[PDB]
């Protein structure tokens, strides 16, 4: 047999979807810059379609380098 | 404000003096410091409920008179 | 290594010294070709930020004497003090001999100025090479370069630039002696910025450019304003054309 | 800096001098490091050449938004050579994120055309670096 | 332009209109751009209530 | 050594960590209108404790001269009074010119002592220098380490950056009258956090007629209507 | 490195020996008010005296520069002594070279700037003592002004120095606030609750040594046991 | 571990034209006729087998024995009849091997079977293909010959003198009791090093050699830079004595720094025991210890006495007949031209090294590959000389 389920086996969090903890406009932090973290969502908000066509190659990696601010 | 107005906050508390500090505090200890504002020894929050920790966590850092 | 300014190297170098003259070659960009019946000065305006006023009428090109002009390329604080001792070295020649100073012997001592200054004490070489066109009765129109180091060289066509080698590549490639006049040195001048500056089609503001013409037994050092240069840029624009389209 | 490190360049210096002498095999290099004066090192394995990189030209870079821009849609006319002119020396990794930027910026619009205006604001990437003070010291 | 006051106020009546016409999702949106204008003002009393 | 040092192969290291300093946080920002020029800072005292009539931001060097200026307040103290011994002088020796702006290029140059000798520490405030003596007006800015400039609209502050891309989008230009100190305390508004009052704001003008620090009731009606 | 040793510029573009100078007028374990008052300007200090063998007479932190301007020192004792010299020195000066008494801004903007010349290169260093100076001034009412070991001098109606300065200062920007102006009784008791306030020993009248200057009486008049009691118990009342 | 390598390669370098010729070409079918036959040979007689007895006496009796499962495991000591050998995971067997002992190959420290169950040795892996912790050996007696350089006859006499003192008349100083191992101490500019290595190959055509170029300032706390040379010396001397090439670390390993303590503890260890080496009375043997550097000033004490490190050789630049023969010697290779532009290169040329003269001559060939691809290229008589410029001799600031 094999397991359908994979977050379970290490747990190491799980599927955090389906529930707004914070929204998106009601941090208290602004933006810092959030227009890359947007473009960032641009991939998750469809418009993989859009990479396409427009010829662009959207990014795949975000590394935020900054302290616990 | 999350804490609508930290749970119905008196008139004289304003982040004012708080905030402007120069001395880090980031957002996590701003949470912290929103949810330990919390002594309530009566019914609501007050400006006396607050100089416990609003005196509390005191602002180190400081001397920018020499560089301005 | 590098330590205080009055040192060695194991080798026998003076690496502080080196280091200052190779950052001369950073940043700022000044020409200077020498032509019969007038020499002449280019420089590129490093800035041309929308937001000044250009009112000081002059940047690079500084007027030191009645018979003579310098171009700065290098840090503008030992620049402006560098230019002032020009002026007053050049100015008590005049008073003591009442004669106007010899090219040769000004920059002779304005190198040995910054010999001195790297020469001896705990104080920084002048971090700043200029170059000079002048005339005079014994030589005539002049052209000198003087670096950092103290060591000046009586030069003809040079560049003291950032792409000081390209541009004395493109001097040495199109220089020809005694044929040479004022309106071809023009010609040559705005031809090799145009080569080391990337950007095509340079406009007269990003360019100041200065000549030293010898009048009836009288010298004037006249900076060309915008109209003229913009008027020597589209002469040049029409040789371009028209060499590019005869082939 | 005669480190643990440094005994390793000196045995990959043995090993590229035994092997590359002893073949099917070249190696090239890389160094961004401007000069080689601080990466200067024994000649054989490099004596060969020393070709360098010039920065691309206005028409040089003009070509890296042909060769960026010919997989991407946009606008029926534009110019490309004044795009890349405006753009102040760069890089070809610079020509990259103009064409990036400008395929966001249209992005954002969702046309098929990236527009000029939409262009030159992927020109403002080669901004945000600037001089940032007006130091202007030279 | 970088004109702050200006652009806080067309946002908001942006959103008012929006909210007239029930366009609830592009309220929202414009109400959340409205926030990142508004931060630039610092002590506007009148337009702090407004966003409120 | 005992001047301004500290110079490493093609960089002015002290240079810029002066240069760094004097970022500060104060605007002071200054544009050069047709009639003349304006020079506006912000004065954002700590707590209602202290004054802002007993310490100022804006000097008057001379007659028509005036002057603003960015981080290190108790450096600046010095650069001006050593500004106002140099005009003297200069007034003394070329007597009664009324120098203003053949000296305001004048009284820049001889801004060398202000950094080219150093003393061992750099200044650590950059100055915009304004006078109409001539007839037409002047704009100049001295920093911690180079020279005159001949500004037209700059800033100096903390958001210096986009203080001069708000002063450039909102077109300096040069048809803008006298009253360009409008476009001058807007831009101030961009680098500023509170309700800024008649003694937050401290502005001089000059123009033609000569240079004046503006007193806290035109302030607060230029404040007014904005 | 030295940036931290040295009166350089960090590169991060800051000065770091000034800002541990300013730490150094904390040290030492003392406070000092001073408040200006409708027409007059009073500045009071902790005197701590450990054992009765010293001479509680000469212990003081006030001293008179001129006839009508009064110091209060905060820091090591022997910078705040030679700071108190060079004040009277310039005084004197100044009240030579011009006939009229030296105004108390001219005498802060002097000293402070003697302190910028020590801030300034790196031979000399800067004198961790702090002075906040008063003395009632013609045309213009009590006047109170800080110069610190930086060189910036600055500082009006209520200003404090010290280890808990912080304190003290939020204290009075709460009673600067209450919009009321404060006579010569209030401007003193405010001074002593704050002082009080700051630290809780309800001040027997023995620890603190108060300097007053008013308008219809100049000179900076140091007030005795006597004065200080009567205030106290009025306070306290 | 290691003793030696089977050399059956290098087929008959001497190619005598070394150019498509027809005394090559006979040549080389004399070489690869002499392949076939021999693989004729080798083949003819593994299959006409001269006898067939049973199953070579090796299925019948020890084959059975040692068995179908084995795992590999290294020996560790030897006792008379047993053998302690330490096999994989940390186990160790005291078992007597008695199929498949060779004594000779088995060794201390080296990879023997083990056939499970009962685990008794029946085996040992001679190859073990991995003796890899320290290796300078694998470039041993270089196939470099005397011919390969040449217009340095002064130095190749003295250079083989001072080699041929052993080897060739070992009993000359034998009567004369020192038996010296004073080494040759090599100058020459900067421009040149490998020369210092080509010279060395002159006695690389006797006995290995050995090369620590650059190593380290020996920050070590064990140290040992140049004593695991020693160590390696006397490997070398359990090989056929060979040489120890240490240029460049002599000056910089070895340097003639003012300062006495605080000095990176290397003259502290390195120069102390550089002397313990080269002396005589402390380690024997033919190895001959060739210390070549290119700063003769930094030639510490220690190194500067003759009594301990003898037989200084300095290196001068090449003359014009030298620099004639070099040039003939690369271009030999490459057939520069018909018209033989020999002295117009050299006549003129000053302070031109061995290595220099590889690089234009390398360069030489590639320009005319560049474009001018004309065989023996017509431009290559300017050409030569055009990369013989190039350049890229000495470039600083002006500072004149
Ligand atoms: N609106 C908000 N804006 C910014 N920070 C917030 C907000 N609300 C909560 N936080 C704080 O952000 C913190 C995130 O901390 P953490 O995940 O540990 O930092 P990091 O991701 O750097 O490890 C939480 O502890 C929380 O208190
Ligand atoms: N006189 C010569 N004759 C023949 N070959 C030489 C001569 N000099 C040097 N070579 C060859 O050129 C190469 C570089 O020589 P050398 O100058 O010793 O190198 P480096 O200058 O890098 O130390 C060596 O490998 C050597 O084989």
């Amino acid at each position: 047999d094999v397991l359908p389920p994979e977050a379970d086996s290490s747990i190491m969090m799980l599927t955090s979807d389906q529930k707004p903890d914070v929204m998106y406009a009601d941090i208290g932090g602004m933006d810092i810059q959030k227009q890359e973290v947007r473009e960032a969502v641009e991939l998750p908000l469809t418009h993989f379609e859009l990479y396409k066509q427009i010829g662009i190659d959207p990014p795949r990696g975000v590394l935020m380098y900054g302290p616990p601010g | 404000s999350k804490m609508n107005l930290s749970e119905e906050v008196d008139l004289e508390d304003y982040v004012a003096r708080p905030d402007k500090i120069s001395g880090a505090d980031i957002n996590s200890i701003c949470q912290e410091s929103g949810m330990l504002a919390v002594r309530e020894n009566r019914y609501i929050v007050l400006a006396k409920d607050f100089e416990k920790a609003y005196k509390t966590v005191i602002k180190k850092d400081e001397q920018e008179h020499e560089f301005y | 290594y590098d330590s205080r300014t009055t040192i060695f190297s194991p080798e026998g170098r003076l690496y502080q010294v080196e280091y200052a003259m190779e950052a001369i070659g950073h940043a700022g960009t000044c020409l200077g070709i020498l032509a019969n019946d007038g020499v002449l000065l280019a420089a590129e305006r490093r800035n041309i930020h929308k937001l000044l006023d250009e009112v000081f009428f002059s940047e690079k090109i500084y007027k030191l004497n009645e018979d003579m002009a310098c171009s700065v390329a290098g840090i503008t604080s030992d620049a402006n003090v560098l230019t002032n001792e020009l002026r007053l070295i050049a100015q008590r020649y005049l008073l003591q001999y009442q004669e106007p100073i010899p090219c040769e012997q000004l920059v002779t001592a304005l190198c040995d100025i910054k010999q001195a200054y790297t020469q001896f004490g705990g104080k920084r070489p002048f971090g700043v090479s200029l170059l000079y066109i002048g005339w005079d009765k014994h030589y005539g129109f002049q052209l000198y370069q003087s670096d950092p180091s103290g060591n000046y060289g009586g030069w003809k066509a040079t560049c003291i630039g950032n792409n000081s080698a390209a541009a004395v590549s493109m001097l040495k490639q199109d220089y020809k002696e005694g044929e040479m006049t004022l309106k071809s040195a023009l010609a040559l001048a705005i031809k090799v910025l145009n080569k080391t500056m990337d950007v095509s089609k340079l406009s007269a503001e990003k360019v100041e450019i200065a000549t030293l013409t010898r009048e009836n037994g009288k010298t004037v050092i006249r900076v060309l304003k915008q109209k003229e240069v913009e008027q020597l840029i589209k002469k040049h624009e029409e040789e371009e054309a028209k060499a590019e389209r005869e082939k | 800096r005669l480190e643990g490190g440094s005994g390793g360049d000196s045995e990959v210096q043995r090993t590229m001098l035994e092997l590359l002498n002893q073949k099917n095999i070249k190696v090239i290099m890389a160094t961004n490091r401007i000069d080689i004066l601080d990466s200067a090192l024994l000649r054989p394995g490099r004596i060969d050449r020393k070709i360098e990189f010039p920065p691309p030209n206005e028409e040089a870079r003009l070509d890296i938004l042909k060769i960026h821009s010919r997989k991407m849609n946009l606008t029926r006319g534009i110019n490309l050579r004044k795009i890349a002119e405006l753009m102040p020396g760069a890089s070809g990794a610079e020509v990259k994120g103009v064409c990036t930027e400008a395929g966001m910026y249209a992005l954002r619009e969702r046309r098929v055309h990236v527009t000029q205006e939409d262009f030159e604001m992927a020109v403002a990437k080669v901004m945000q670096k600037d001089s940032e003070k007006n130091m202007s010291i030279k | 332009m970088d004109d702050k006051a200006l652009l806080v106020e067309v946002q908001l009546l942006e959103s008012k209109t929006y909210h007239a016409l029930s366009n609830l999702p592009k309220a929202r949106a414009a109400l959340t751009s409205a926030r990142t204008t508004a931060n630039a003002i610092y002590c506007p009393p009148k337009l702090q209530a407004t966003l409120d | 050594f005992s001047l301004t040092t500290f110079s490493p192969s093609g960089k002015l290291v002290q240079i810029e960590y002066a240069l760094a300093a004097v970022a500060g946080g104060a605007p002071s920002v200054g544009i050069k209108a047709a009639n003349g020029v304006v020079l506006a800072t912000e004065k954002k005292q700590k707590s209602i404790l202290y004054d802002e009539r007993s310490v100022h931001k804006v000097e008057p060097i001379t007659k028509h001269i005036g002057l603003v200026y960015s981080g290190m307040g108790p450096d600046y103290r010095v650069l001006v009074h050593r500004a106002r011994k140099l005009a003297q002088q200069y007034y003394l020796v070329y007597q009664e010119p009324i120098p203003t702006a053949q000296l305001v290029q004048r009284v820049a140059s001889v801004m060398q002592e202000y950094t080219q000798s150093g003393g061992v520490r750099p200044f650590g405030v950059s100055l915009l220098i304004c006078g109409w003596n001539e007839g037409r007006p002047y704009l100049f800015q001295s920093d911690p380490s180079g020279a005159y400039f001949a500004w037209k609209a700059t800033a100096m502050g903390k958001n210096y950056v986009n203080g001069k891309t708000f002063l450039e989008k909102r077109y300096n230009e040069d048809l803008e009258l006298e009253d360009a100190i409008h476009t001058a305390i807007l831009t101030l508004k961009e680098s500023f956090e509170g309700q800024m009052t008649e003694d937050n704001i401290e502005v001089g003008i000059c123009n033609e007629a000569g240079f004046r620090r503006l007193t806290p009731t035109e302030v607060k009606d230029y404040l007014a209507a904005i | 490195g030295f940036d931290r040793h040295i009166t350089i510029f960090s590169p991060e573009g800051r000065l770091y020996q000034v800002e541990y100078a300013f730490k150094a007028i904390n040290q030492g374990g003392l406070t000092s008010v001073a408040v200006r008052g409708k027409d007059c300007a009073v500045i009071v200090t902790q005197k701590k005296v450990p054992d009765k063998l010293l001479d509680s007479s000469t212990v003081t932190h006030l001293f008179k520069i001129t006839e009508n301007i009064g110091c209060v020192m905060t820091g090591m004792t022997a910078d705040s002594r030679s700071q108190v010299q060079r004040a009277r020195y310039e005084a004197a000066n100044w009240k030579y070279k011009y006939g009229y008494e030296i105004p108390v801004d001219m005498l802060c903007k002097r000293i402070a700037d003697i302190s910028q010349v020590y801030t300034q290169n790196a031979e000399m260093r800067p004198l961790g003592c702090c002075m906040i100076l008063i003395g009632i001034d013609e045309e213009q009412g009590p006047q109170v002004y800080k110069c610190d070991p930086a060189g910036y001098y600055c500082g009006f109606k209520a200003t404090a120095a010290g280890v808990k300065q912080t304190e003290s200062t939020s204290f009075l920007e709460k009673k600067v606030k209450k919009k009321f102006d404060w006579t010569f009784e209030q401007t003193v008791e405010t001074a002593i609750t704050c002082l009080s306030t700051v630290l809780s020993i309800d001040f027997k009248p023995s620890e603190i040594e108060v300097g007053v200057v008013t308008v219809e009486n100049p000179k900076f008049r140091i007030l005795t046991e006597a004065e200080i009691d009567a205030h106290l118990v009025a306070l306290a009342e | 571990k290691k003793t030696k390598g089977p050399d059956a390669a290098s087929k008959l370098p001497l190619v005598t034209p070394h150019t498509q010729c027809r005394l090559k070409l006979l040549k080389l079918e004399r070489i690869k006729d002499y392949l076939l036959m021999e693989e004729e040979f080798i083949r003819n007689q593994e299959q006409m087998k001269p006898l067939e007895e049973k199953q070579e006496e090796e299925r019948s009796k020890v084959d059975d024995l040692r068995g179908t499962p084995m795992s590999v495991g290294t020996l560790e000591e030897i006792i008379d009849d047993h053998a302690i050998v330490s096999t994989s995971v940390g186990s160790e067997h005291y078992v007597s091997i008695l199929s498949f002992v060779d004594k000779d190959l088995l060794e201390p420290g080296c990879s023997v079977l083990l056939n499970h169950k009962v685990h008794a040795v029946i085996g040992v892996l001679m190859d073990d293909t991995d003796p890899l912790v320290t290796v300078m050996k694998v470039e041993k007696a270089p196939q470099e010959t005397y011919a390969d350089i040449g217009g340095l006859d002064n130095q190749i006499q003295e250079i083989k003198e001072s080699v041929e003192l052993p080897l060739t008349h070992p009993e000359y100083y034998e009567e004369m009791g020192i038996k010296p191992p004073k080494g040759v101490i090599l100058y020459g500019p900067p421009g040149t090093g490998k020369t210092l290595l080509a010279k060395a190959v002159a006695n690389q055509t006797s006995a290995t050699f050995l090369r620590v170029v650059g190593s380290e300032l020996i920050q070590k706390y064990l140290g040992d830079g140049p004593k695991l040379v020693r160590e390696l010396f006397r490997v070398a001397e359990e090989h056929a004595p060979s040489i120890v090439f240490i240029d460049e670390i002599d000056a910089i390993g070895t340097k003639r720094y003012d300062s006495n303590s605080g000095g990176e503890r290397e003259i502290q260890r390195t120069m102390l025991e550089l002397l313990n080496q080269l002396d005589g009375f402390d380690s024997r043997g033919d190895v001959k210890v060739i210390m070549a550097t290119n700063r003769i000033e930094t030639l510490d004490p220690a190194l500067i006495r003759p009594g301990r490190i003898d037989r200084k050789i300095e290196f001068p630049l090449p003359d014009e007949k030298t620099k004639k023969r070099i040039f003939q010697i690369h271009t030999s290779r490459m057939t520069l031209a018909d018209d033989v532009t020999l002295d117009d290169l050299i006549m003129a040329k000053d302070d031109l090294s061995g290595a220099d003269i590889k690089a234009i001559c390398t360069e030489a060939g590639l320009m005319a590959l560049r474009e001018r691809r004309m065989k023996v290229t017509n431009e290559d008589f300017k050409k030569s000389k055009e990369n013989v410029l190039y350049k890229k001799q000495e470039g600083t600031p002006e500072g004149l």
